[PDB]
């Protein structure tokens, strides 16, 4: 025999590309290639292939790209260095409740104008969890890193994006229901381009995601080592009903030329908590539905106990919500208490100075929003983590665990068109 | 740089009809101008373009044209209108200029 | 695109249109698309350049002078092609490809050339 | 360098040297330099990759195993290689271009390869 | 017959590419292609082409660009904040003719030295347009926009480019004589590089363009449509001599460590008004060969009525002429104003700070030029608008329409080298 | 992987498989890497439409159809192949390069398919 050359042979292996972006706002970029209106989909039969969620390099793909355009799309604004300065400050009290007694404080301090031989008085209604009492107040991280505003014309909605191959590369789908963090699957298909993703950021509960189809999956590395995180994919949504009642205004104070800070102002109406409302009845279910799966890996008998949280920062122990550009960390508290064997209202607290990816050393300030927002979500799954009696617990972590759980369905490949076989021919 | 023309020389009777044929060698659209030179005379202008008489030019010259293809009628020929008749490119295809750039003819008209 | 779709080598050697073309096919997703844009085509000329040099450009299904070595399979031809998916036939016989290459470039510039001029 | 300058498909056929070579030939003006030396790139390739699976690499005039559809035109050979510009023709027959493309390929991988392997 | 295939058959398509620049001055750049000294022109026997100057994209590069070039080039220079700080500012009197009464003041403040704990005490003389009354003055734009001066090592001269396209397009030349705007034209060339066009920026009369070859050209969109601006391009050149007659000093005043303002100096000889000079006869002359060409599309006894302008800010009113880097502001009046059935002086004004092509949000300072400033241009054509009698008044606008005048011979396209005929042979 | 290292042409030849592969082969050292593989790129591809163009494709030793003007040179064939450099070659004839390129290409394009359609 002899040896015969093909090409374009149908072989491909393992692969770490770059990827392309298809689809003002933060993320969008509006600089990624149009989708294709009509994408194909080829099914392989016979072919079962190797995935794992846990070394999926489009997850650190997707981390990187993000926090370099957050950072590309929010750099050209306006700095806030001249608001570290003493602010004189005193509780608001006019027209509140209860629950906000404390929640807000009216501070005024001496601000730099137009002109830089003259100071204006002025003042802004700040929330509690911005400010450090030295009446005299410091706002957060003045100590520690600088603070630039985010530019009032940038939206962050979590608008989806698609990851596409270069040529010579695909990208290979696990189509397999009930398919775990890794591991074989018989269904896979070949696409060119991923579904579309939304970058939505949140910690505890993960918002607007896939839905699993057939069962609550449960997924992790390991899942007996209780050091790593499991994330737990609905196969219902559960509708949450998010708001923050209070009709704000907000003031344009210029800082010097060309530049303003904004401000908050005044509130119209009375004040009151913002809060989140998870359907009871349906969130019930839902954990009954966890709890049966959990027990095929802890014991048909096991207890399985749901806490509220560990102790920690707000970005560990409350819910992170972002949205309509205003940053919310919601209690969490009272959906994760039983032990398996109308609504829910989570109070929520409001702050405007965020740290977010970039833990230390740079810092954002969340400008106000007037009047009144609603906001309504979808909880797609859970970060949990495990301490007779199992107990777990919401948890959180970098934010490529929770993206991960919308990748754990791709693979990216290299196409190698070339090789021989033997063959009873000659030249 | 454009122009031919090939009928040479046309007896016709008084009253009748001859026809002249000219040929652009370069696509010219309908910049085709025709002149009458009588015997001692300096030429008279008949047409300006493919289509269109001047005005004092009898109603029996008529012609039409475009392109390459370009002809020249003329009817009701009257006694002793003999004539050489010219053509001329008004359009240079080449320097994109919109004046006389060529010529070239003769056609013995007798009658 | 793709085959190996439980495609034996025999079936599989009939698809080499689709898979052969699918092969070339200052914002953060702006330098990326020019990066990657580079890449897709310096794959795609390394692979011409090999079918190139053994004189199997402009095919999909190129006979050599190179004769098959025993020590490179432990399989008749009437076993592969029926039997083995191309995407396993690859991996099989993965190691010996540098040997193969090599020989295919050698039968080409003195079997075809230094002995033909 | 361009022709269809009055030449009609017979004389224009005789051209093809010329205009298959001017296909290759951080500041603001910077990056744009190298980006457009990347698409010059990319469009030579992707003209290059069809001759190369119709089997018409290497040649300006190429016959092939596929035969005229009479449904592609309504006019002779006689007609069209004399009194006809290129580029007239190209827009006459421009919706069929995909279907004559997909019969070149066949007409290679089948009838060259397929069966004479 | 049988299918053949040709490969380098002469055919193309309308198409959009980027192009390339082909050539220390501000938008010269100094990193252009070399162009060719013996470039090719070839011309297409029997090619008739249709061409559109109102909707070539040739123009929206050529704005993209140069707008790219003007920040990437001043970006890296002195900042000039320090200078929005009350002013105490009075009259220049002391050597002064009657026109310029006002238009000077000499301003003294006090601005920040080498050390930051040490102040100085400057003066300047300023331009009646650069200052606002709030004896005490802001300058203008403390309050809109940063203000950045140019540095005084950057020509404003405007060097011409070339565009060319990338291999495998080309650009069509319209080379016909009485060609309009639109419409198919039957002499047409190739060409790889476009004819060098000057980057001149100016508002009202066209300066340093290209002249119509057989009779003034008018071209405009509908024409009949009085929302649109006509473009009239001589055919011969009227020469404008423009002048700062008063001889400038200026000083170099440190304002912290590594920088420095330019300010004016004090003036030598006395102070007199900026003036153009645009000889009578020729311009009599040329606005009787625009108006005969204008009569063609508006009645041949018809009255063309020539007013100065509309009202409007300077931009509008005034002829915006860029010279030796200097900014003038000349009163165009006089010019246009006759009904058609020595030299004309226009007084002229001078400004320093400059909002140009971003209106908003940012502005530039001129630095002074010593010395005595004498500038000579061809008027090449004018920007006019339309109101029994036809009104007729100078323009203005984005700078795109003056710049497409200089490319509205030129169109971009593909090369599609690739196609098929049938023919009597076979495979 | 050069030669030209004491051989002479008739050697030289027969060594042309190594050099002909290893043309192939926003920080301050990243937008650099983008700039040169592209550069690599481009050469590559200039002298593969110069082969393609002649007729030369997939070869290392091309014969044509042109004679070999005597104006060209003022050595017998038994004299260089025997006794100069390929380098040293390239050097004395580099003055016509751009002559027999021309004719190199009116070879192929007329007599070998103008005359052959
Ligand atoms: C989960 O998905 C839902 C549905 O897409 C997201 O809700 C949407 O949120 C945006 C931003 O707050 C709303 O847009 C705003 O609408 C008002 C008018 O009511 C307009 O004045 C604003 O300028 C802005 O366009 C949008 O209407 C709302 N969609 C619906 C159906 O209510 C939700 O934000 C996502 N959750 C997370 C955490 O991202
Ligand atoms: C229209 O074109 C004319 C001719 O090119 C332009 O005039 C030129 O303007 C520059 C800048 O003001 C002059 O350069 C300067 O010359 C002095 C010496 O006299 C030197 O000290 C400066 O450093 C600088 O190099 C140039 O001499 C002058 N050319 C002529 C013939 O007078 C005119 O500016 C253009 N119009 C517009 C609006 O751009
Ligand atoms: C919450 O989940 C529901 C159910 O999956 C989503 O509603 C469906 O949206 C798809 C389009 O993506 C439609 O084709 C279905 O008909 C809808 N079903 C129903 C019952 O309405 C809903 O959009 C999700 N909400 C969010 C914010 O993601
Ligand atoms: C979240 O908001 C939705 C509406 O956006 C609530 O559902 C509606 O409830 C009313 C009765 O009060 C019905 O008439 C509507 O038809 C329902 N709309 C939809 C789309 O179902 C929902 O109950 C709220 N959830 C919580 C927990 O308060
Ligand atoms: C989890 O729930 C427990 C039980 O409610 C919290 O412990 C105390 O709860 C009461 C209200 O019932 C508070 O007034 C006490 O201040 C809480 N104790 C402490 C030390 O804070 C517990 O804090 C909850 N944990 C989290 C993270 O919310
Ligand atoms: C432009 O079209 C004209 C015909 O309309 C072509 O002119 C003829 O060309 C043939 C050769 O192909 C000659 O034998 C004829 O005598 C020419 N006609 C005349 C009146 O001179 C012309 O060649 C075309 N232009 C180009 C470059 O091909
Ligand atoms: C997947 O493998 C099965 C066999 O394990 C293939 O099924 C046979 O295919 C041949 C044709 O090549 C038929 O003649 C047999 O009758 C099929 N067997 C049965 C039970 O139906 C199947 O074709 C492979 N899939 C693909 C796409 O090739
Ligand atoms: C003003 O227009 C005149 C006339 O077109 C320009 O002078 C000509 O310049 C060309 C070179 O571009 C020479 O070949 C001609 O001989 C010159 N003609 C005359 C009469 O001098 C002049 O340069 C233009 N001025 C400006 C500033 O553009
Ligand atoms: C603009 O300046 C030019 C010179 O740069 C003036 O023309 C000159 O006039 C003198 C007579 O005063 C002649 O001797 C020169 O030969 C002329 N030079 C040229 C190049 O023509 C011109 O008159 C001035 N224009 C205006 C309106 O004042
Ligand atoms: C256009 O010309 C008219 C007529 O001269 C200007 O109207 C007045 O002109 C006198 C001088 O003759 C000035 O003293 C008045 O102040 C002008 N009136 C106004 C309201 O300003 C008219 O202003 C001119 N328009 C422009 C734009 O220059
Ligand atoms: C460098 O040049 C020398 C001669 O000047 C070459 O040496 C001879 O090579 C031939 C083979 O081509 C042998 O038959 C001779 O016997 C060698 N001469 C001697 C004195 O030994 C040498 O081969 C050249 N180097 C290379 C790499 O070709
Ligand atoms: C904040 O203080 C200002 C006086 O500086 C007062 O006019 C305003 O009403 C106060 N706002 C609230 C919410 O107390
Ligand atoms: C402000 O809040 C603190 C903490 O609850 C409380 O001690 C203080 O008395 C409050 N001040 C006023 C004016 O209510
Ligand atoms: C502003 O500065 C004056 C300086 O005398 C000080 O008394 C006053 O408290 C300051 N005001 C604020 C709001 O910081
Ligand atoms: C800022 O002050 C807080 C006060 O609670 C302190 O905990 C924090 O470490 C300080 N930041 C830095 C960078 O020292
Ligand atoms: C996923 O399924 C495989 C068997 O297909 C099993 O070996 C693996 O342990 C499962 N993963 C986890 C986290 O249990
Ligand atoms: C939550 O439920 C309460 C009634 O218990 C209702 O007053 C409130 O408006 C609801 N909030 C949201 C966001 O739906
Ligand atoms: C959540 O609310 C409870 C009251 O039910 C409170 O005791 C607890 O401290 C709150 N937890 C967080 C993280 O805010
Ligand atoms: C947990 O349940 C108990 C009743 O068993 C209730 O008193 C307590 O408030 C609940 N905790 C939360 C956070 O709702
Ligand atoms: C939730 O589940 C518990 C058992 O874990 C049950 O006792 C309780 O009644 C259920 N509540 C609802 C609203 O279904
Ligand atoms: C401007 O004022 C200074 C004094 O501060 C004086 O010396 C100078 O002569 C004045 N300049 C003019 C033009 O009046
Ligand atoms: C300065 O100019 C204004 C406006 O013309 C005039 O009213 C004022 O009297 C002038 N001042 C001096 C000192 O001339
Ligand atoms: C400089 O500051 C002093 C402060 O006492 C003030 O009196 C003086 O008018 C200022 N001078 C200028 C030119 O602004
Ligand atoms: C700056 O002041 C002028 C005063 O005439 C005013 O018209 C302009 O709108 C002000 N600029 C801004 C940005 O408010
Ligand atoms: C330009 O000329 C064409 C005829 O060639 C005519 O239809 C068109 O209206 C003219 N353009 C204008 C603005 O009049
Ligand atoms: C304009 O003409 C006047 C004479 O009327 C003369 O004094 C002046 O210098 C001229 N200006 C220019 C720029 O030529
Ligand atoms: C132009 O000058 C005239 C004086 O003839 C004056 O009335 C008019 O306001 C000035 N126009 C502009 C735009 O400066
Ligand atoms: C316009 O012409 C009149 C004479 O008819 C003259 O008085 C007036 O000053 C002229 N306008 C301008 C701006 O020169
Ligand atoms: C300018 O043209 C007008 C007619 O519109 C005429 O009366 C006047 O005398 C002419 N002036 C010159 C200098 O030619």
């Amino acid at each position: 025999l002899w040896v015969t050359v093909y090409y374009g042979v149908p072989v491909w292996k393992d692969a770490e590309t770059t990827l392309f972006c298809a689809s003002h706002n933060v993320w969008a970029t509006h600089a990624c290639v149009p989708t294709d209106p009509n994408p194909q989909e080829i099914h392989l039969e016979n072919v079962t292939e190797e995935f794992n969620m846990w070394k999926n390099n489009m997850v650190e793909q997707m981390h990187t790209d993000i926090i370099s355009l957050w950072d590309q799309s929010l750099k050209p604004c306006v700095k806030l260095t001249p608001l570290c300065v003493t602010l004189q400050c005193t509780n608001v009290t006019n027209n509140i409740t209860d629950d906000m007694r404390g929640e807000l404080k009216n501070c005024s301090f001496n601000m730099t104008t137009e002109l830089r031989d003259k100071k204006q008085k002025v003042y802004s209604l700040f929330y509690r969890l911005d400010v450090v009492q030295i009446k005299e107040y410091r706002l957060i991280n003045c100590n520690t890193s600088a603070i630039t505003q985010a530019c009032p014309k940038v939206s962050f909605e979590p608008i989806p994006i698609h990851y596409c191959a270069p040529a010579g590369f695909a990208i290979l789908k696990c189509k397999d229901k009930k398919f775990n963090g890794t591991g074989p699957c018989p269904s896979v298909s070949t696409v060119q381009c991923t579904h579309g993703i939304k970058p939505v950021v949140s910690t505890q509960l993960l918002l607007n995601g896939s839905l699993a189809e057939e069962e609550v999956m449960i997924r992790s590395e390991n899942i007996t080592n209780n050091a790593k995180n499991i994330l737990v994919q609905f196969n219902t949504p559960v509708q949450i009903n998010c708001t923050r009642p209070n009709n704000n205004t907000r003031k344009s104070i210029r800082i010097g030329p060309g530049q303003a800070f904004y401000a908050t102002g005044d509130i119209i109406g009375d004040i009151r908590q913002a809060h989140c409302n998870v359907s009871k009845a349906t969130w019930n279910e839902t954990l009954g539905k966890v709890v049966k799966q959990l027990r095929k890996h802890f014991g048909n008998n096991t207890i399985i106990r749901f806490a509220n949280s560990s102790g920690g920062d707000l970005e560990v122990t409350t819910h992170s919500f972002n949205c309509g550009g205003e940053f919310f960390y919601c209690n969490t508290s009272g959906l994760f208490n039983s032990t398996w064997i109308d609504s829910i209202t989570l109070p929520c607290r409001i702050k405007q100075i965020i740290n977010m990816w970039q833990r230390i050393g740079q810092a954002m300030y969340a400008p106000p929003i007037q009047g009144v927002i609603r906001c309504v979500s979808n909880i797609t799954g859970l970060i949990l983590t495990r301490d007779t009696t199992e107990t777990f617990r919401p948890g959180g972590g970098d934010m490529r665990d929770n993206w991960r759980s919308e990748l754990y369905k791709y693979k990216v490949v290299k196409i190698e068109p070339l090789g021989v076989a033997p063959t009873r021919c000659k030249r | 740089i454009v122009m031919t023309q090939t009928p040479a020389s046309v007896e016709a009777a008084v009253g009748g009809t001859v026809t002249i044929k000219c040929q652009a060698s370069q696509r010219i659209g309908s910049h085709v101008s025709w002149y009458q030179q009588k015997p001692g005379q300096r030429p008279k202008l008949l047409i300006y373009g493919a289509s269109n008489l001047e005005s004092g030019v009898p109603s029996r010259f008529s012609g039409s044209g475009s392109g390459t293809q370009f002809t020249l009628t003329i009817s009701d020929l009257e006694c002793a209108d003999a004539a050489t008749y010219y053509c001329q490119a008004t359009y240079d295809p080449y320097t994109g200029g919109s004046y006389g750039a060529g010529f070239g003819g003769g056609t013995a008209v007798v009658v | 695109f793709l085959g190996a779709a439980g495609s034996t080598m025999g079936a599989a050697s009939m698809t080499l249109t689709v898979q052969a073309r699918n092969l070339l096919s200052l914002t953060v997703w702006g330098i990326k698309q020019l990066q990657a844009r580079v890449l897709a085509v310096e794959r795609y000329l390394r692979d011409q350049q090999l079918l190139g040099i053994w004189g199997c450009s402009g095919k999909l299904i190129c006979c050599t002078n190179v004769p098959w070595n025993s020590s490179w399979s432990n399989r008749n031809l009437s076993e592969i092609w029926d039997n083995m998916t191309w995407l396993q036939w690859d991996k099989e016989i993965s190691n010996y490809t540098q040997i193969i290459y090599g020989l295919l470039e050698e039968s080409q510039n003195q079997q075809e050339k230094n002995e033909q001029d």
